[PDB]
Protein backbone atom coordinates (compact mmCIF):
# COMPACT_ATOMS: atom_id res chain seq x y z
CA UNK A 1 0.00 0.00 0.00
CA UNK A 2 1.23 3.48 -0.94
CA UNK A 3 1.13 6.50 1.38
CA UNK A 4 0.99 10.00 -0.12
CA UNK A 5 1.00 13.31 1.76
CA UNK A 6 -0.40 16.69 0.62
CA UNK A 7 0.52 20.01 2.26
CA UNK A 8 0.86 23.76 1.53
CA UNK A 9 -2.17 24.59 -0.62
CA UNK A 10 -5.76 25.61 -0.19
CA UNK A 11 -7.74 22.34 -0.20
CA UNK A 12 -10.54 22.88 -2.73
CA UNK A 13 -12.02 19.43 -2.02
CA UNK A 14 -15.05 20.40 -4.15
CA UNK A 15 -13.28 18.98 -7.24
CA UNK A 16 -13.65 15.38 -5.99
CA UNK A 17 -16.70 16.17 -3.78
CA UNK A 18 -18.71 17.14 -6.91
CA UNK A 19 -17.69 14.22 -9.20
CA UNK A 20 -20.93 12.27 -8.43
CA UNK A 21 -19.95 9.94 -11.33
CA UNK A 22 -17.86 7.64 -9.13
CA UNK A 23 -18.97 4.08 -8.35
CA UNK A 24 -18.87 4.04 -4.51
CA UNK A 25 -17.60 7.23 -2.83
CA UNK A 26 -18.16 7.54 0.94
CA UNK A 27 -16.90 10.43 3.10
CA UNK A 28 -16.68 9.38 6.76
CA UNK A 29 -15.55 11.86 9.44
CA UNK A 30 -16.48 15.24 7.92
CA UNK A 31 -19.36 17.02 6.17
CA UNK A 32 -18.11 17.37 2.56
CA UNK A 33 -19.97 20.65 1.90
CA UNK A 34 -18.48 22.16 5.09
CA UNK A 35 -15.11 20.47 4.36
CA UNK A 36 -14.46 23.25 1.81
CA UNK A 37 -15.45 25.67 4.64
CA UNK A 38 -13.13 24.12 7.26
CA UNK A 39 -9.38 23.65 7.69
CA UNK A 40 -6.98 20.71 8.11
CA UNK A 41 -3.33 20.21 9.08
CA UNK A 42 -2.50 17.50 6.50
CA UNK A 43 -4.03 15.63 3.55
CA UNK A 44 -3.02 11.99 3.08
CA UNK A 45 -4.08 9.29 0.62
CA UNK A 46 -4.01 5.48 0.91
CA UNK A 47 -5.22 3.17 -1.90
CA UNK A 48 -5.79 -0.59 -2.02
CA UNK A 49 -7.33 -2.83 -4.70
CA UNK B 1 9.77 16.40 4.50
CA UNK B 2 7.20 18.82 5.98
CA UNK B 3 7.83 21.71 3.55
CA UNK B 4 10.31 22.57 0.79
CA UNK B 5 10.32 26.28 -0.12
CA UNK B 6 13.20 26.14 -2.59
CA UNK B 7 13.03 29.51 -4.37
CA UNK B 8 33.18 45.36 3.23
CA UNK B 9 30.74 47.24 0.98
CA UNK B 10 27.58 45.11 1.27
CA UNK B 11 26.18 44.67 4.80
CA UNK B 12 23.42 42.28 5.87
CA UNK B 13 21.39 42.39 9.09
CA UNK B 14 19.04 39.51 9.88
CA UNK B 15 16.59 38.98 12.74
CA UNK B 16 15.49 35.43 13.54
CA UNK B 17 12.47 34.70 15.69
CA UNK B 18 10.30 31.61 16.19
CA UNK B 19 7.30 32.49 18.36
CA UNK B 20 4.14 30.35 18.66
CA UNK B 21 5.99 27.94 16.36
CA UNK B 22 5.96 30.56 13.58
CA UNK B 23 9.40 31.33 12.15
CA UNK B 24 9.92 34.96 11.17
CA UNK B 25 12.85 36.42 9.26
CA UNK B 26 13.57 40.16 9.08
Amino acid sequence: WNRKRISNCVADYSVLYNSASFSTFKCYGVSPTKLNDLCFTNVYADSFV
Amino acid sequence: CTFEYVSFKNLREFVFKNIDGYFKIY
